[PDB]
């Protein structure tokens, strides 16, 4: 319990402070609780296509970041070969 | 089942040489004295006496010599000094 | 970002102060990853930026593969001992 | 040199040492074997809180006190602070040789630390990589990392002092007849 | 040539099986070659003469004929030639002093001994800080192996001392050399007196160099490794360690420290004098209560090194000449004393405790005569090079600081005390009951001892005979305005 | 070439019988050698330190990364030789060293992960590469699943590496939340001055650095090193360290960090002192690895670290391979085999090795003195370059601590040689079986590099001046 309490306070406060850009530590923590305002949602008409999040993910993953997809294919290959290597006894 | 290879043939290690006759007749008492004297550092302890020697030779004496050597630096010049001349420079 | 941060911190503390069973350690790993992804996705929404969501997708795929490998390791460990101790590692 | 406020700085040190000792006690309580409850953490602390608090007080107080008394800031103050800290830590042995050994050796290690600059990373601006180096120009004053082919004899006389071969005028010039 | 000579080595090894005759022949050729170099050495010039560069980027395996110098530089002046002559005089004697007492794995033993000699000889040729430091350290693993495998009962502790203490000092020297390297972007000894660092940086670099000097000389209070290492070493190790390796520190003072850090050296000289006076007095008195012959002889070297230090740091021509002459004379006489205690007595009786020895004059009159001669040489009887070195060193020390050198004059008495206390018991009284009669000194043992005594007598009667190599040196390093 | 080898190997190994294992490894061995000698000329691309961004700015190729890739290829060649070639042809050695069916694939995938870490220009590339390497390394630790110690080690590795992977991911996402970016290239001097990234970047650095086991998080990895089969330990204690350290050297995200300074000091002290009471060879070598990691950690505090890092990591890799090979070679001369995964466990089992094989002990002496730093061995020049770098930048106290740690670790380095040159009572007379020609030649080449490499020092610096300036 003592270590749990100290760690709770320290880790929670630091995880809220890592987001701020203020020099002063107390201001760093204070910015965390600083959304007392509503965002204004506005319209425009520049998007004529029916592009959703999934479509955009496909677009960037298959063209801008195709290399990442192929490396992920290797990672999945590992997720097959490894389990077989250590859970199956050959011969 | 895990054993060194049977193919290995080990013999004794003999350094060889001619065993000379024993020209020294060892005295156990002298040997024990020499061992005590040689490995004294293994038994040393800080007591009043040994600490006093430590303070005289590792602290006091260096400080005396250092005072003398930094006080008298550049003080004397002797070459060809005549009567009435100062042999000191300060 | 609160929900993700709290989930991550509490899952980490559960992992560390776990003295009960090894499955809790596996679960705490999975839920720490979930908390990180939640924080990331909220920032992705607030920036209207696809990079955060792309990273989140990759995180999901890697968590799947990591789960598969971790459970394979656990089963291989079980094979020799037939049981998992409450210190089973 | 304007003085350190020894009392306030030392009180700050007291607080920080108490906090650090509390944290170390909590970690000690969590890492140990055998039965342990929430109150045994100080019972089975090993006096670790006292270690932290006493070291903090000794070092910070002595450092500030010596700095103010000498009106200097340099490695010697850290030598004194380390001496006091070693005195505190060696008091736990309850033996006079060990108390003396901690005193002098911690004082020497902390003097070595203070002499190098009293930091673990670097003072980047003063370092050779960020400093004027190589051979100086026409008649400029030599700085710490710079090299010359000839220094001014007046500088040598000032730094070494007159005597035992160091003279304001070379001998042969001075003993020339007319 | 190298291919053919390697074939020669290989065939000799195949047929004889013992490499030692080949090593004796190679070392004798090396001595003759150095004498030929001395014949062709110009003395009316303070410039390095037989220069060569190794491991240049244009010719990594050859000699450098390039306009950019990025390899390791070598060459000699008169100062280095003096010590090189001492080295090549000593090496064959260190081979010959173990001719019969090494029986198991002797080829490795002689290889280690010859390698250590060659490394020291190359060290005296080094013309820059890095080449000097490399050859300075390279002896440590060879000595570690030699002492560990072929030393006496306590030789493991001894091998560890000889490695660890010297590494300890050398690493602070390495800090100093790195600082010089990055601050000046040059490391060579030809022009390093042309660079004048700020006094503060000088003061800092001096400390690392002097810590290394303090461990290698050795000086008080970091001397306590030398008696152990000397006592447990085999004979060739002791001869090299006392005759050659300790001289590297004096050479280092002259070559690495004085030309570069002149002003800081002026500032630091009183501290050096404190340390040297402590060395002389305290180690001389500590010798009086030793019970091991080899330990007593080893302790003697430390006090003589203190006198040499006082001479070499005196900022006078007489002091520097005396320091060099003392180094050479000690290199003659100390290996002879180590030969007596750890080569002749130890090979007959296999024991070093002083209580066992008494009255050797009855059955071994020749050995007793050698002991008497070498003892009075070791305490600086005139007409011996030891007296010239000590007398000139004390003159320079007294001029540098009259009180400190005046007190240093007590070393005459103190050395007389410990040495003559040993020899009185060794030669006088009735033959000891604990030992049986053995042979008197052999022809080989007498040959080695005769070489060393004649050398010390020749430079004792006419020390001026070294001046043709050293007269530039006695002016190259003093700092007077 | 690497990806092709992985695909082809998966297919070929799938169609192959367990008796073909060594043959397959031999094939891949020669394949790697060929790639090293026919594709080497590509170094020309980097003349005058030309840098190339590749794969839509996901990857970065320069002379530094090209050199690290060559070094990793060379290491893989050496380590795969130890599985493809039998030391001796007797039954005991068949039992001691038999490669698993899938081990070669796991090695090649892990090497891919390492090389991708080295070339990572974006944080998504870095995380995918880090997880590739981590998962591969867990599987490599587990693949000898008849061993109780290896399976336990694999579990410990999985969990600690998972926690540290989570720390790395959280660091990257905090960086994204502050800058709306995933690349360090977006950092400028102006940005570093304007914003406090220190906590984020140090969190990333610590997440990476605890994965190779710096203090105070050193014991878990040392345990894993002790409890793996020895031929696994040679691989897993080297490759991750190289990949992570090379990435941090090239990224320069912790310059003059106080936290890194303190942890480097702690790592040097823990590595030197904690090696002193060790009696097991692999634990001793693990503490040696910790100390050398601290040495390299010092270079993360300064710019223009490339020459000293590349020199140090190269000579350290060579020495690490040499010492493990020597320990493997000495197995034939010991009286008592402790088990089939770690045939030799205690330093004292090397006692009297000089009487059985004198030149093996000469090789050991050379390697040990290189670790200590005696000139003109390569280790001396590595330490010299590191000292030049840190003193040029004002790290005086750390330079003193470096000297002290070197002296302290010399004691446990000399322990090996000390026992190895003592006397033993029953010494070897003759034996009909000779150790393998291939592995002995490889070990000798490493020894010769350690001994005579200094001859090429000035030539190497000349080339470095045109490819890295
Ligand atoms: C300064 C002022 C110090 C004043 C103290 C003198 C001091 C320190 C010397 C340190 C020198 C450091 C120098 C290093 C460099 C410094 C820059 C040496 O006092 C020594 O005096 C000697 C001579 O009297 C004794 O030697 C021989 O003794 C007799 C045997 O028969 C013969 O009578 C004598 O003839 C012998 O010779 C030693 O036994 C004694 O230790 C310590 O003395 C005292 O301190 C205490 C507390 O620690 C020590 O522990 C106490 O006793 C322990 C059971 O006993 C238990 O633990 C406990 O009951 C208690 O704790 C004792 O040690 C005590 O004695
Ligand atoms: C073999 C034994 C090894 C141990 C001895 C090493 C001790 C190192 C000390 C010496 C040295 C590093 C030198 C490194 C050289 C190579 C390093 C050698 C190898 C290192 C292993 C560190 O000097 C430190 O000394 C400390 C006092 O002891 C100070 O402590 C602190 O004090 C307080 C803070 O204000 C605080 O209260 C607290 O933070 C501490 O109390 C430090 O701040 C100070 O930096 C000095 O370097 C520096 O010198 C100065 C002026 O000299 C130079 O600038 C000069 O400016 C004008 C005058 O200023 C001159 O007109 C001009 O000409 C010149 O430009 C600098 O450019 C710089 O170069
Ligand atoms: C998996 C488990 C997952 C768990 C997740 C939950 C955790 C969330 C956050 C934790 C993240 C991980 C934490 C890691 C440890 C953090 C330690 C850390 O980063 O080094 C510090 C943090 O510098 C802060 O200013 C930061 C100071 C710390 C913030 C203050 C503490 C607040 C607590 C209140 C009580 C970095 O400064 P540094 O070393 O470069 O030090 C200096 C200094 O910053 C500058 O002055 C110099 O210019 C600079 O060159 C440098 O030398
Ligand atoms: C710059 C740094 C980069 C590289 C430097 C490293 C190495 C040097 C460069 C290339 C190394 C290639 C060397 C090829 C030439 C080496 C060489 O004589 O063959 C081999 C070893 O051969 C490798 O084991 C070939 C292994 C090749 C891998 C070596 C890499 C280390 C040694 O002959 P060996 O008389 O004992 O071989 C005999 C003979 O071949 C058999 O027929 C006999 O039956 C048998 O008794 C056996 O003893
Ligand atoms: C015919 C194809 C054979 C090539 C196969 C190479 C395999 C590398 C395997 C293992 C690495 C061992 C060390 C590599 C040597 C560095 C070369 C270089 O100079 O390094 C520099 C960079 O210096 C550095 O940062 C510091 C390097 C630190 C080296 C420390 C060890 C020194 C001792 C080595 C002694 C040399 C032995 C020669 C034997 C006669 C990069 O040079 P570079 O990028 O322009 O490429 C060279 C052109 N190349 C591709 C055709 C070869
Ligand atoms: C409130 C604000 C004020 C307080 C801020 C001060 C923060 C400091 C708190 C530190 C608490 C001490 C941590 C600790 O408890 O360490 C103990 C732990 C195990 O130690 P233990 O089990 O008690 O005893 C073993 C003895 N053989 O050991 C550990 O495993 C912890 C590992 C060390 C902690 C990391 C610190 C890194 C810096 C080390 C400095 C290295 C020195 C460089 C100079
Ligand atoms: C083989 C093993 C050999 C290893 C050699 C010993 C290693 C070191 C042992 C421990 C030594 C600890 C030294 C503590 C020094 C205390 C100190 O504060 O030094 C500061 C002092 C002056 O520094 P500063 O601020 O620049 O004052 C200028 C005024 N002239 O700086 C100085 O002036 C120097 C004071 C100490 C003099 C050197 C001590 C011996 C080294
Ligand atoms: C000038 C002082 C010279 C004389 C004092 C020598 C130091 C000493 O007193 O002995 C070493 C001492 C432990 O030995 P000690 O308990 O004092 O004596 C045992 C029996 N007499 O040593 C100690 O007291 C322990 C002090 C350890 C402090 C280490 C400081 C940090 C070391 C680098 C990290
Ligand atoms: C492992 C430790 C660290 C190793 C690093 C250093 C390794 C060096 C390897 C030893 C090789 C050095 C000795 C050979 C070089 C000298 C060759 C030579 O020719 O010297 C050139 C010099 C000038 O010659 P030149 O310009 O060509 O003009 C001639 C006109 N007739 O001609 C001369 O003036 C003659 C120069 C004589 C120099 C005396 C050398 C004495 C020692 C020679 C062998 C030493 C072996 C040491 C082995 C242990 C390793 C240190
Ligand atoms: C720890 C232990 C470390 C050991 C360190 C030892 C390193 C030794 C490196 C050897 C390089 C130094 C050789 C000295 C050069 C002497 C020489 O000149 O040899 C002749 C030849 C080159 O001669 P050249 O360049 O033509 O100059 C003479 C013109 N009159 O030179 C040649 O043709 C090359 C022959 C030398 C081959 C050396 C092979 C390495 C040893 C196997
Ligand atoms: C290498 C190039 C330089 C070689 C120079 C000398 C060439 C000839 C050497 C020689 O004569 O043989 C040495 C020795 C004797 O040969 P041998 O009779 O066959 O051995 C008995 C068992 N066969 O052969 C042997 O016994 C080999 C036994 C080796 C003993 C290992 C312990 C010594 C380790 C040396 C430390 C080297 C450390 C390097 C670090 C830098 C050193 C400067």
């Amino acid at each position: 319990l003592p270590l749990v309490l100290i760690s709770l306070i320290v880790l929670t406060i630091s995880g809220l402070m890592i987001y701020s850009n203020d020099s002063i530590l107390i201001n760093k923590l204070l910015e965390a609780f600083g959304n007392d305002y509503n965002t204004i949602i506005t319209q425009d008409w520049f998007n004529i296509e029916n592009t959703t999040l999934l479509t955009t993910i496909g677009n960037v993953l298959l063209t801008n970041n195709a290399f990442i997809l192929l490396v992920l294919a290797i990672v999945l290959l590992l997720g097959i070969i490894g389990p077989i290597s250590i859970t199956m006894k050959h011969k | 089942e895990l054993k060194p290879s049977s193919a290995i043939q080990r013999g004794p290690l003999n350094k060889g040489g001619w065993d000379a006759p024993h020209a020294l007749h060892n005295d156990g008492a002298i040997d024990r004295y020499a061992h005590w004297r040689t490995f004294y550092q293994e038994r040393f302890k800080y007591t009043r006496a040994t600490g006093k020697s430590t303070l005289i030779f590792l602290v006091a004496f260096p400080a005396l010599i250092g005072y003398v050597a930094y006080q008298s630096e550049g003080l004397f010049e002797f070459a060809g000094k005549r009567r009435g001349e100062s042999v000191t420079t300060r | 970002m609160f929900i993700g941060t709290i989930i991550l911190v509490l899952s980490f503390l559960g992992f560390v102060f776990n003295r009960r069973n090894i499955i809790l350690a596996f679960i705490c790993l999975e839920t720490m990853l979930l908390g990180i992804n939640l924080i990331l996705l909220r920032n992705s929404v607030l920036f209207d930026d696809i990079s955060g969501s792309l990273f989140a997708i990759v995180i999901i795929i890697l968590a799947g593969v990591e789960s598969a490998i971790g459970l394979s390791l656990l089963v291989s460990y079980y094979r020799l001992r037939g049981v998992i101790n409450s210190y089973g590692i | 040199f304007h003085p350190y406020n020894t009392l306030g700085l030392a009180t700050q040190s007291a607080m920080v040492g108490l906090g650090a000792g509390v944290v170390a006690a909590a970690a000690r309580n969590s890492l140990a074997t055998g039965p342990r409850n929430i109150l045994t953490t100080f019972s089975k602390s090993g006096g670790v809180v006292t270690i932290f608090t006493g070291a903090s007080i000794a070092y910070v107080f002595t450092y500030c006190s010596a700095a103010n008394l000498r009106e200097r800031k340099d490695g010697w103050n850290h030598m004194w602070a380390g001496a006091a800290t070693g005195a505190v830590l060696g008091a736990r042995t309850k033996l006079v040789p060990a108390f003396i050994g901690w005193t002098v050796l911690c004082g020497a290690a902390c003097g070595l630390f203070g002499w190098t600059g009293a930091r673990f990373n670097a003072d980047r601006k003063a370092s050779l990589e960020q400093s004027p180096k190589g051979f100086v120009q026409e008649d400029a004053h030599q700085t710490f990392w710079e090299v010359v082919h000839r220094r001014p004899l007046s500088l040598t006389v000032e730094q070494l002092g007159e005597g035992r071969g160091i003279n304001a005028v070379p001998i042969a010039t001075a003993t020339e007849a007319p | 040539i190298l291919l053919s000579s390697l074939y020669l080595f290989n065939r000799i090894l195949a047929w004889q099986g013992n490499v030692k005759h080949f090593y004796l022949f190679a070392s004798n050729l090396l001595l003759l070659f150095i004498v030929v170099l001395y014949i062709n050495f110009n003395t009316f010039s303070n410039s390095f003469q037989f220069n060569f560069e190794l491991f240049n980027s244009l010719n990594p395996f050859g000699l450098s004929n390039s306009d950019i110098s990025n390899g390791l530089l070598f060459g000699i002046d008169g100062l280095s030639l003096t010590f090189i002559l001492l080295t090549v005089l000593l090496i064959p004697l260190t081979l010959l002093g173990n001719w019969y007492n090494i029986n198991f794995n002797s080829n490795l033993y002689y290889t280690l001994v010859l390698a250590i000699g060659l490394v020291i000889l190359l060290n005296f040729w080094a013309l820059d800080y890095i080449s000097f430091y490399i050859l300075f350290e390279a002896t440590l693993p060879l000595l570690f192996i030699l002492i560990h495998i072929y030393g006496s009962s306590d030789s493991e502790r001894a091998s560890f001392y000889v490695l660890m203490f010297t590494l300890s000092g050398s690493l602070f020297m390495l800090l100093s050399i790195v600082v010089i390297s990055i601050v000046l972007n040059t490391t060579n000894f030809i022009n390093h007196n042309l660079f004048v660092l700020s006094l503060d940086l000088q003061t800092i670099i001096w400390l690392g160099l002097f810590i290394a000097i303090m461990v290698k000389t050795p000086l008080f209070p970091i001397h306590v490794w030398l008696p152990v290492v000397h006592s447990e070493s085999p004979l060739a190790g002791s001869m090299i360690l006392a005759g050659l390796i300790l001289k590297l520190a004096l050479y280092a003072i002259l070559r690495l420290l004085l030309p570069l850090l002149c002003e800081a050296q002026i500032l630091y000289t009183p501290m050096i004098y404190i340390i040297s006076l402590l060395t002389i007095i305290l180690t001389s008195l500590a010798t009086l209560r030793q019970i091991d012959l080899k330990v007593i002889i080893a302790y003697s070297s430390i006090s003589h090194m203190g006198i040499a230090i006082l001479g070499v740091c005196s900022n006078t021509s007489l002091g520097i000449y005396g320091s060099i002459v003392l180094g050479v004379a000690h290199g003659f006489v100390s290996p002879a004393l180590f030969l007596i205690v750890g080569g002749i007595l130890y090979d007959r009786y296999h024991i070093r405790i002083v209580n066992y020895y008494k009255g050797l004059t009855t059955y071994m009159p020749q050995l007793a005569t050698y002991i008497i001669i070498l003892s009075f040489a070791n305490i600086g009887t005139p007409l011996t090079g030891n007296f010239t070195g000590e007398f000139l060193s004390l003159q320079g020390g007294f001029i540098r600081n009259p009180i400190i050198g005046g007190i240093s004059c007590i070393s005459v008495l103190l050395a007389a005390i410990y040495q003559l206390k040993l020899t009185n018991k060794l030669t006088g009284g009735i033959s000891s009951i604990y030992m049986h009669r053995t042979n008197d000194v052999t022809i080989r043992e007498k040959f080695i001892m005769n070489i060393l005594i004649i050398s010390t007598l020749i430079i004792g009667i006419c020390p001026q005979i070294m001046y043709n190599l050293l007269y530039w040196t006695v002016n190259n390093y003093i700092y007077i305005i | 070439m690497l990806i092709l080898a992985i695909i082809s190997l998966i297919t070929f190994v799938s169609m192959s019988k367990l008796s073909d294992n060594r043959a397959i490894i031999r094939l891949i061995n020669i394949y790697l050698i060929l790639v090293l000698v026919l594709d080497s000329f590509l170094y020309l691309l980097f003349l005058n330190n030309q840098t190339y961004t590749v794969m839509g700015e996901l990857l970065i190729f320069n002379s530094f990364t090209f050199y690290i890739d060559m070094l990793i290829y060379f290491i893989m060649i050496v380590i795969s030789s130890l599985y493809g070639y039998n030391l001796y042809n007797n039954n005991l050695y068949k039992t001691l060293f038999e490669p698993k069916k899938e081990l070669i694939i796991l090695f090649l995938i892990n090497i891919l992960g390492a090389l991708l870490i080295v070339h990572s220009n974006d944080f998504i590339t870095l995380f995918v590469a880090i997880e590739l390497q981590s998962y591969s390394i867990y599987l490599i630790t587990a693949i000898y699943n008849s061993s109780y110690k290896a399976s336990k080690a694999s579990m410990l590795y999985f969990f600690m590496g998972g926690i540290l992977s989570i720390l790395i991911a959280y660091s990257i996402n905090t960086y994204y939340s502050v800058l709306n970016s995933y690349t360090l290239h977006s950092l400028d001097s102006l940005i570093i001055n304007t914003l406090d990234l220190n906590l984020i970047l140090i969190a990333l650095s610590l997440g990476l650095l605890f994965k190779i086991g710096i203090a105070p998080l050193h014991k878990w990895l040392i345990s894993i090193y002790e409890n793996t089969p020895i031929l696994i330990t040679i691989y897993i204690s080297l490759i991750p360290k190289i990949s992570i350290l090379s990435y941090l050297v090239l990224s320069n995200i912790s310059i003059n960090s106080l936290v890194i300074s303190i942890l480097a000091i702690l790592t040097l002290l823990v590595g030197s002192v904690g090696g002193l009471l060790q009696i097991k060879i692999k634990r001793l070598l693990a503490f040696s690895g910790l100390t050398n990691a601290g040495y390299m950690m010092l270079l993360l505090l300064l710019n223009n670290n490339e020459f000293s890092y590349l020199y140090y990591i190269t000579q350290y890799s060579i020495s690490h391979l040499a010492i493990f090979m020597i320990i493997i070679f000495s197995i034939y001369y010991i009286n008592y085999i402790n088990n089939q995964y770690n045939p030799i466990i205690y330093v004292n089992q090397l006692k009297g090795l000089i009487h059985d094989n004198a030149y093996l002990v000469l090789s050991m002496a050379i390697v040990v003195f290189s670790f200590i730093g005696i000139p003109p061995l390569l280790g001396f020049f590595g330490k010299l370059n590191i000292l030049m770098s840190i003193l040029n930048n004002g790290y005086y106290f750390i330079s003193i601590v470096l000297i002290v740690a070197s002296l302290i670790s010399a004691l446990y380095y000399l322990y090996l040689l000390n026992v190895s040159i003592q006397d033993k009572n029953n010494i070897l007379i003759n034996s009909n079986e000779t150790v393998s020609s291939v592995l002995s030649y490889i070990l000798s080449s490493l020894i010769i590099l350690i001994t005579f490499g200094f001859i090429y020092n000035s030539l190497i610096i000349d080339i470095f001046n045109v490819y890295f300036n």
